[PDB]
């Protein structure tokens, strides 16, 4: 059997397409044969989001892999809870319980309030991009509350390239003015680099200065230039390399090309990537349960089109959400386990600190 | 913060001359108190001429 | 002369619709009669609003009116910045410099905290719903991070 | 002290180690006496260890203050000082200098 699947990949992201090429490799098989169709548009830009999504749902594919972001996700979670075609992505949870979403990135907000709790904080400062939505933001001043904390929360998102250099020096000498030390850091990798290389500019890391990396990869950033300032750094990590599958995936990604692979000739990968690679694993896993249990994918190739009216939905949808949200397996990731809601369940996050 | 200046100039006889343009110069000032000489508030020291 | 118009209106919206009806009954003339394609479907949900915004499209309608939601947004403001159909709307003001795209509320963000200087406040609780944007949060926190204020948000 | 001979091997513990050598009297003033090529090492070097907020002051001894990479410890509120043989100030030197550049 060949499957076909759908895939909308952001402009740049290398690693990831590098890492589901790799699952692919890893976890094909004669039976069934996952058959990737590619697309490759800004993942910001909701129109090519959709026009991508509907020429994928014009070929009929039985599920899509990809990413979302807080723009398009409001197009992607509808559209696939309308159209029963599942999606399965590493990007942040969806704030709601939406159906036909298969969202891999793990629940942050509990580890990162117990963290908060761990540390004993109760005054400090909170840098968010918001672009990534607010939903952490939330969930830490909805408990601060009641925690009676001083959440001094910041939006460091909006700040231009053209001028990404006076403004995280007036960021911080703002934050000089109450005099905060203790600082959480929320934004994506490529963020927490730029706001790391202004810290260590403005020479904020000298002991007293406490930053929390609220992110699932704590390693994943240029992390070696504030490892000796004096201050303390802490976060999480979702790959724990202590493990041999993962090790042993490590020397098996680290040994690629990086003509083919660009990006995978490093022996540390994105959490992105790993939990990209991790799917195209539960992605078999779904449609492997489907065979033994003998359930047939049949829809035809003939599928419609996304804009027919009335709504469309097809039952093998259904069942392929079903498995989807069934499957357990190891992975790079660790234990996996999903709710009804495909937000992941029993699974546990390596808190990381950096002495 | 402003970049790399002049402060001042050496020369083997004129040692160090500054330029008469250093900020910190200014900065720090004094609030002018006005008050009245009765005792025992405000009085002369003895050494007052020295002072 | 006559123009049609796309009207997209959520269930409900009598009270606008009917302002809406009102306005073409006083505004309009036979000289260039704008006429409403009117669709009523779940404007939270961004499948129908698509759905409904391709079907005013396909008609060729020359410019589309309606009220959209912090879900849908990301679909209007998308597809009247690529389809260049100009879009008028009242609904919460987009953060983004946006082309084709007019929205006639104005912002609030300046006025309420000037409000917020005027009463001298120092400390307050700001209660707030998601559903028209978080803008409105996102000014008051860095304001008052600022302004050295506490917000029990 | 002695910073000559750390070769580049081993360039990394040996800036930290002195510093912290200097970090058992608390020393805060600091002359370097070094070529430029070694200024640029070791005020990356005092970067890294974060000895550059405000209660440090380095004297960067040698004719070419403004010739290091100087603007990377600008910011970080330790004053800095030294000496330049060229200035810029001159005619003579601007017209050579666009001519120069």
């Amino acid at each position: 059997n060949s499957i076909q699947i759908g895939g909308l990949f952001p402009r740049g992201a290398d690693q990831e397409y590098s890492a589901f090429r790799v699952g692919m490799v890893q976890f094909s098989t004669s039976e069934f044969r996952l058959t990737p169709h590619i697309d490759n548009l800004e993942v910001a830009n909701s129109f090519a989001v959709t026009n991508a999504f509907c020429s994928q749902f014009s070929r009929g594919v039985y599920a899509i892999f990809g990413f979302y972001d807080k723009k398009s996700v409001n197009t992607i979670t509808s559209f696939c809870g309308t159209l029963h075609v599942s999606f399965i992505t590493p990007s942040f949870p969806t704030d709601g319980t939406h159906p036909f979403v298969i969202q891999m990135r793990p629940d942050l907000k509990g580890a990162l309030l117990s963290l908060i709790e761990y540390y004993q904080w109760d005054k400090f400062a909170y840098l968010y991009d918001s672009d990534r939505g607010l939903s952490t933001l939330q969930a830490v001043l909805d408990s601060a509350a009641e925690k009676k904390w001083q959440v001094t929360a910041i939006n460091v998102g909006n700040i231009n390239n053209d001028k990404k250099d006076e403004t995280y020096r007036s960021l911080f000498q703002d934050l000089e003015l109450k005099k905060e030390r203790r600082v959480i850091l929320d934004c994506e990798r490529d963020k927490v680099n730029d706001i790391v290389d202004q810290v260590i500019t403005i020479g904020k890391h000298v002991k007293g200065y406490h930053y929390i990396i609220a992110n699932l990869g704590f390693t994943d950033g240029d992390l070696l230039k504030i490892q000796f300032g004096g201050a303390e750094v802490s976060g999480f990590q979702i790959v724990d390399y202590d493990d041999s599958l993962v090790s042993k995936f490590i020397e098996r990604w680290s040994t690629l090309e990086e003509k083919e692979y660009p990006g995978a000739h490093t022996a540390t990968i994105k959490y992105t990537s790993a939990l990209t690679y991790d799917a195209v694993q539960v992605m078999t896993e779904a449609f492997r349960n489907l065979r033994k249990q003998r359930i047939e994918i049949s829809r035809r190739g003939n599928a419609g089109d996304c804009l027919a009216n009335p709504a469309v939905p097809w039952g093998q949808g259904v069942e392929i959400e079903r498995a989807l949200k069934q499957v357990q397996v190891e992975g790079l990731s660790g234990n996996i386990k999903f709710d009804q809601n495909g937000k992941r369940i029993n699974y546990t996050i390596n808190i990381m600190e950096l002495k | 913060t402003n970049g790399p200046r002049k402060i001042g100039y050496w020369s083997e006889v004129d040692k160090m001359v500054l330029t008469e343009d250093d900020t910190s110069g200014l900065e720090q000032k004094t609030v002018v108190v006005t008050t009245i000489l009765e005792s025992p508030y405000v009085m002369m020291k003895k050494n007052h001429e020295m002072l």
